[PDB]
RNA sequence: UCUCGCCCGAAGCGUUUACUUUGAAAAAAUUAGAGUGUUCAAAGCAGGCCCGAGCCGCCUGGAUACCGCAGCUAGGAAUAAUGGAAUAGGACCGCGGUUCUAUUUUGUUGGUUUUCGGAACUGAGGCCAUGAUUAAGAGGGACGGCCGGGGGCAUUCGUAUUG
RNA sequence: UACCUGGUUGAUCCUGCCAGUAGCAUAUGCUUGUCUCAAAGAUUAAGCCAUGCAUGUCUAAGUACGCACGGCCGGUACAGUGAAACUGCGAAUGGCUCAUUAAAUCAGUUAUGGUUCCUUUGGUCGACUUGGAUAACUGUGGUAAUUCUAGAGCUAAUACAUGCCGACGGGCGCUGACCCCCUUCGCGGGGGGGAUGCGUGCAUUUAUCAGAUCAAAACCAACCCGGGCUUUGGUGACUCUAGAUAACCUCGGGCCGAUCGCACGCCCCCCGUGGCGGCGACGACCCAUUCGAACGUCUGCCCUAUCAACUUUCGAUGGUAGUCGCCGUGCCUACCAUGGUGACCACGGGUGACGGGGAAUCAGGGUUCGAUUCCGGAGAGGGAGCCUGAGAAACGGCUACCACAUC
RNA sequence: UAAGGGAAGUCGGCAAGCCGGAUCCGUAACUUCGGGAUAAGGAUUGGCUCUAAGGGCUGGCAGCCGACUUAGAACUGGUGC
């Protein structure tokens, strides 16, 4: 029965704002979307004006955008670290608008592998999974197409992002709201704010 | 309160309907439509007061729904329809045909026109936009969402629209020299010649006009409606060139009669 | 820079600059905006490394509505100040006047440096920025007088 | 300024108001007031005329006004406030240059080095009658020969009075 | 009507007050022939209420196998008047009352570029019929009770659902087997046409990019010719609208028609078993227009200092990240700073304060009322809570407590 | 220790019994302005699993190693601390 209204506040002074409403209809506040990382279970909530609103209760997917190479993929959510507004929802694994999320690295390997090949994340296995890059042999100008892709740009991603792909992880940031639109959509942390939130997580996991 | 109001008192009605108190408590509140409550006139005032056909407000419910009085060539059957400035009434079999202007004293004047103004009609653009798949749409204040219009219709212009096709022609554009007529505010009904705009960046425009005999006035573009290009209206025009005389000259208009 | 949990406006940072191998300078790709109605954006906004959510030059908060004045009396509040505005209210019966003042709050864009206490400012209207802050800094008229002085230490 | 198409638009695009007059802007109702023989009058927004039906009838009326204060625009620059240039870091004109980058032509496309506009900055001269309203029968102050049972500190003195 | 008379003394003159004086609006008394408009349980009790009422609803057009009525009557079923019912709107308007509340409602003002909107007005609207239930009905019933309600068999849909036929693929999105030459001793190096395969559109929601005013060159690597070649709209302001790129799209599944009335007519044939389509009703994807609503800005308020400092832990002012909500905000929550208002009367009281538009009084200027038809706010005994709906914290809606209170 | 009642017992609440430690709250009459005052009246208190804050020695803004306290949150027990 929470009301987000501004008639039970105080004035610029501090004198008690005497009431003349009775907490009307159009000033509700509903209880929150304590969002979890379970299987998909989305409640819907009727709005003023009849519109539809999608409570995110438990979610395991999310559509995120690899911003640099301009890729965007459906992806699994693994782990939730550093909410940056409360240091307590990191425990609860709760998703809000700006909450930094560990993401599994599968749908971003295979885009970059099949476009900018001799791929990443194999630790020099030296006997490990020879999967159809060593068989195609690229007789045509498609090899010479991909030669510009390969070393003229030279496509060096941000240094440490190799190590996330060594590990099967990817550190990203949400930009949508979970409980209001029913999605958890965001973008992948790159470069400067990659190394920013890295030292935040390291020192908070350190001490 | 709660939800929309749906009555209108006789005292609280707009004065430019000429409504009278001691006839009854209530006034005919129009429907929602192309004209707001201060830029409108119902059918029930137009037929029962001015043309004076019917005397009860339930017979007008019959003859608006006997499918004879139509607007623009399609049949409108409300008893409280919002007919406003610059609208066309047709009556299909029994031939009468109407154009709506303002009387210069502030009233809505009767003005009886022929079939060569069934063929066209003027209207003022309210906004321009682009719509889905890159095409232009253009929203006219007569609630006309009309598309693929033209390239050179600015936002504050006037369009000579046909009713049958629903397709524009002869798009006159706002520029100094024109003939214009004020549709709201403190100089309503006056017909004049466009003289000076001032584009303030304070969310408005403001307009000085001269008129026919040169005399100056001032109001805003939204209130204003363009009627022609250079002292010739595209419309026929009632009682002179739309002229407020003087208070005393209006008396001596009645004496020399 | 930033001394918070994070700040960064709208601009796509990580442009993958490197294809031959160079650092150069890096802080170039910046957002920028005019405010119209005859007020010039300062160059403090352009070589300003700070990031603001509520600035009229830097942020999304456009200026509709009104124009008013004030004098900057207290600056003891984060990123916002408290103007004061005297005027001459009129009384009908006595046929005379009386001074009044009504203290307003206004969000101080920190592009305006050296805005020191007592100088005349001009404000513009915005959305509800906070409980009391509905106004926004638009032009700083006075540089608090002495643009020449030197003193002891 | 004629960057835009000898005069005009437009463009560089202004230290503010206060006050004053216009101009907008307002809801009627009520009030002042018009008009009308509601039988006069308080009312009300009514009616007036011709056609012996005979024209698938004419004309006008349902105005005008004051709408405090406040906000807006355009005219007025008296009085009353407030501002610049005093360590000149000024008004104005022509120059040295650092380095920033801007699209058009080099058939195209790219490359390198520029003429090149502006933002930034830097160096120097001249240029301006180069800059400070006068000293209130206003006021603060300095000054110097007096004057005062002014004030405080200290001592000297007097008759009395009582013992 | 720009207006005074009596009253202190033995007498005057004078500050003075009391008394007359004229309205006005409630009462009260004496009285009253007619006629025109005509206020009227506001002041004390927003104290309690017996009683009958005040919200109902059908077009040729959602549903007729009713036991009602009879159309001309044969079976190719469905012609008409259709009680009652489901369904779609509507009861959130109009009415009443002034108890609340003192920058609060409101009033003059500006804006949503920071939002939602039933209706009305236009745009877009690229398997010859699938399915269970369901009322109405029939009975058979229950306790004194209410506008209570159970089960057994059938029946309709614009109640509810499930779900495809049209289609020529346009060309981009990007993979990709292949194909034509110069050079050549061969590898190699240098340019050009194209089978396979997944995407497709609008809305939801993410991320990026292009998102423009300029007037001249030396060649260096090629090479289109005869020295020489291509460009959305708006504001004053965009993170505007529109494009292009990558993908989701929530089984509590954005739309992308399994509807109805009125008449007919055209067609070429292998029957017509195929086609060929005029007018209106209905309701949905969003964009708008209107009726709105809301939160906003500037200025404005009655007496009180025997109310002078008040406010923050449980936000008091501000900063950032977020929840929420229709969106903007301490609106809440987290973290962090230490602020905000005051003699220009804040804060704390009083009010016989609903605010205005207005009314009375008539020189001028004021003074006192304004619950009272018009606009706006509030509340239905008190005070809390929510279903349905575009709209309610509804009360001639519902639940619970308290106070009354009937059977 | 004692169901129910709670000074009715007695000369008298004698003796017993309540209240106690702590943190956050909140505090009058009265006054020699020092007080009263730990006034009265309250709320919490366990267990475990964590976060937040308080440091020290070397450097050309980093790295090694250190004391036991203070607030916050979850979960759990037969409302028990
Ligand atoms: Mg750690
Ligand atoms: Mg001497
Ligand atoms: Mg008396
Ligand atoms: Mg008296
Ligand atoms: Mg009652
Ligand atoms: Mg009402
Ligand atoms: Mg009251
Ligand atoms: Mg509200
Ligand atoms: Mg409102
Ligand atoms: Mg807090
Ligand atoms: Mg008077
Ligand atoms: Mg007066
Ligand atoms: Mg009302
Ligand atoms: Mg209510
Ligand atoms: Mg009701
Ligand atoms: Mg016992
Ligand atoms: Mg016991
Ligand atoms: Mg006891
Ligand atoms: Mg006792
Ligand atoms: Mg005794
Ligand atoms: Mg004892
Ligand atoms: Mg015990
Ligand atoms: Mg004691």
């Amino acid at each position: 029965g929470i009301s987000r209204d501004n008639w039970h506040k105080r004035r610029k002074t501090g004198g008690k704002r005497k009431p003349y409403h009775k907490k009307r209809k159009y000033e509700l506040g509903r209880p929150a979307a304590n969002t979890k990382i379970g299987p998909r279970r989305i409640h819907t909530v009727r709005v003023r004006g009849g519109n539809k609103k999608y409570r995110a209760l438990r979610l395991d997917v999310g559509n995120f955008s690899w911003g640099s190479e301009c890729c965007t993929r459906k992806t699994r959510i693994i782990d939730v670290v550093y909410n940056a507004s409360n240091n307590e929802l990191v425990r609860t694994k709760t998703l809000v608008k700006n909450c930094i999320v560990l993401i599994d690295s599968t749908p971003y390997r295979q885009w970059y592998e099949s476009h900018y090949a001799l791929p990443l994340g194999r630790k020099k296995g030296a006997k490990l999974t020879p999967e159809e890059e060593e068989i195609l042999n690229k007789k045509r100008s498609k090899k010479i197409q991909k030669k510009y892709d390969e070393r003229k740009k030279n496509a060096k991603i941000s240094s440490l992002l190799e190590e996330q792909f060594q590990q099967g992880k990817l550190l990203a940031c949400i930009a949508s709201r979970p409980g209001q639109c029913g999605r958890a959509d965001g973008y992948v942390l790159e470069g400067k704010e990659l190394e920013f939130y890295l030292r935040k997580i390291k020192a908070r996991k350190g001490k | 309160a709660r939800g929309p109001k749906k009555h209108l008192k006789r005292v609280a009605a707009p004065k430019h309907w000429m409504l009278d108190k001691l006839t009854g408590v209530f006034a005919p509140r129009p429907s929602t439509g192309p004209h707001k409550l201060r830029e409108c006139l119902p059918l029930i005032v137009f037929l029962r007061n001015r043309l004076k056909y019917a005397l009860t407000g339930d017979e007008v419910k019959k003859i608006c729904m006997q499918r004879f009085i139509k607007i623009d060539g399609k049949v409108r059957v409300d008893v409280t329809y919002p007919a406003g400035f610059m609208d066309v009434i047709s009556i299909e079999k029994t031939g009468e045909h109407f154009r709506l202007v303002y009387d210069t004293k502030g009233r809505f004047a009767v003005h009886r026109i022929t079939v060569e103004e069934a063929k066209y009609k003027l209207c003022k653009v309210r906004k321009i936009t682009v719509g889905v798949k890159g095409i232009p749409h253009l929203v006219t204040h007569d609630a006309r969402t009309i598309r693929y219009p033209d390239p050179v219709i600015k936002v504050n212009d006037t369009v000579q629209i046909d009713l049958g096709t629903g397709k524009i022609i002869n798009f006159i554009k706002f520029d100094t020299g024109n003939l214009c007529m004020v549709i709201g505010g403190a100089n309503l009904g006056r017909v004049g010649v466009i003289t000076n705009r001032e584009r303030h960046p304070g969310s408005f425009d403001v307009v000085h006009v001269k008129d026919a005999n040169g005399n100056s006035f001032a109001t805003r573009l939204s209130n204003i409606f363009v009627i022609g290009n250079g002292n010739k209206p595209w419309i026929s025009l009632p009682r002179g060139k739309g002229i407020r005389l003087t208070v005393a000259e209006e008396r001596d208009k009645r004496l020399a009669t | 820079t930033e001394r918070a949990y994070q700040k960064q406006p709208t601009i796509f940072q990580n442009k993958k600059r490197v294809l031959l191998g160079e650092t150069g300078k890096e802080k170039l790709p910046r957002y920028y905006k005019n405010i119209g109605l005859g007020f010039k954006t300062p160059k403090e906004a352009i070589e300003g490394t700070y990031i603001d959510k509520k600035c009229p030059f830097t942020g999304n908060v456009s200026i509709r509505g009104r124009i008013l004045s004030g004098v900057v009396t207290k600056m003891k509040m984060q990123r916002t100040i408290v103007i004061r505005r005297d005027y001459l209210h009129y009384i009908r019966k006595y046929n005379r006047f009386e001074k009044r003042h009504k203290n307003m709050s206004v969000h101080l864009s920190p592009c305006f440096r050296d805005v020191q206490i007592g100088d005349i400012v001009t404000v513009g209207e915005c959305r509800p920025l906070s409980k009391t802050v509905r106004f926004n800094v638009l032009k700083v008229t006075k540089a608090a007088g002495t643009k020449k002085q030197f003193q002891k230490f």
